[PDB]
């Protein structure tokens, strides 16, 4: 009945079918929010799956809505393996437990496992 | 949604 509006801060370009293509300024209505940090959001004549991470909204564009970290951490397992990527990623193997301790939106939590902090996919982990 | 994380945030 009325969707948020927000405001794409980069081009991004589809990798799948359900995405969605960007250039820099277009605005976007959200239709739905995933933890996975994956948005699904409507244009003139374009819907599907945008990255989160590649909008600012149009109410206060530079104060962050993101939880803030808690760093007791907060348990969480692994549902499929993910390999690092950049070097402040955090391999794990499926089935491992994690401490998650900021659920950021953009879905690249900060997550510690044992002497090892950094980032991983929410889409790959669960709660406990 | 994707099946892939989406990219770590840019700019």
């Amino acid at each position: 009945i009325i969707l948020q509006t927000y405001r794409a801060i980069a081009d991004y370009e589809k990798t799948s079918g359900s995405e969605m293509a960007l250039s820099t300024g277009d605005v976007v209505e959200v239709v739905e929010k995933s933890e996975s940090g994956w948005w699904f959001c409507q244009m003139k004549g374009k819907r599907g799956w945008i990255p989160a991470s590649f909008l600012e909204p149009l109410d206060s564009p530079d104060e962050t809505e993101d939880p803030e970290p808690n760093y007791a951490g907060e348990p969480y397992v692994a549902i499929k393996a993910y390999t690092a990527v950049e070097g402040d990623e955090v391999s794990l193997l499926e089935g491992e437990a994690v401490e998650v301790i900021h659920k950021l939106l953009d879905g690249w939590w900060v997550i510690r496992k044992d002497d090892v902090t950094g980032y991983f996919p929410s889409m790959y982990l669960q709660k406990s | 949604p994707p099946s892939n994380p989406p990219p770590r945030p840019p700019a």
